[PDB]
DNA sequence: CGTCGGTGACTCACCGACG
DNA sequence: CGTCGGTGAGTCACCGAC
């Protein structure tokens, strides 16, 4: 048939668009998950940097009041 | 008669597909929200650390101005 | 002002879990 | 052994873009 071919290729083009939709959503989820993991490592390292600095600051303040 | 046992399975799968699609979108929203707050939180921590780095330095200088 | 692709939702195929 | 639910994938109906 000839209408059966217009319907067949339409089903093919749409099958690919569905796969593109699903793949884009998966790549988006991967991207976000990779980003949160990285931002959580940065936050942890900053919280650790801040903790050492607060310690160093208080040691120096007490060294300074000892004349 | 046997068409009812098949309507009931399509319903059960209809419910499972819905629950499945929903969880996917919920995960994306959580991550997008988490990225947003982690970017904000890290900018606040990053400046906290810069300020501490300067306070420690000024303190190291004040210790040497007293031998 | 007519096709195009994108997308929500139903459905089926397939798989591992498991009573 | 056989049914279950989760999930990938094909399909339909519909819509906005252009
Ligand atoms: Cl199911
Ligand atoms: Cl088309
Ligand atoms: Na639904």
């Amino acid at each position: 048939s000839e209408e059966e071919e217009k319907r067949r290729v339409r089903r093919e083009r749409n099958k690919l668009a569905a796969a593109k939709c699903r793949n884009r959503r998966r790549e988006l989820t991967d991207r976000l998950q990779a980003e949160t993991d990285q931002l959580e490592e940065e936050k942890a390292e900053l919280e650790s940097e801040i903790a050492e600095l607060q310690k160093e600051k208080e040691r120096l303040e007490f060294v300074l009041v000892a004349h | 008669q046997e068409r009812i046992k098949a309507e009931r399975k399509r319903l059960r799968n209809r419910i499972a597909a819905s629950k499945c699609r929903k969880r996917k979108l919920e995960r994306i929203s959580r991550l997008e929200e988490k990225v947003k707050t982690l970017k904000s939180q890290n900018t606040e921590l990053a400046s906290t650390a810069s300020l501490l780095r300067e306070q420690v330095a000024q303190l190291k200088q004040k210790v040497l101005s007293h031998v």
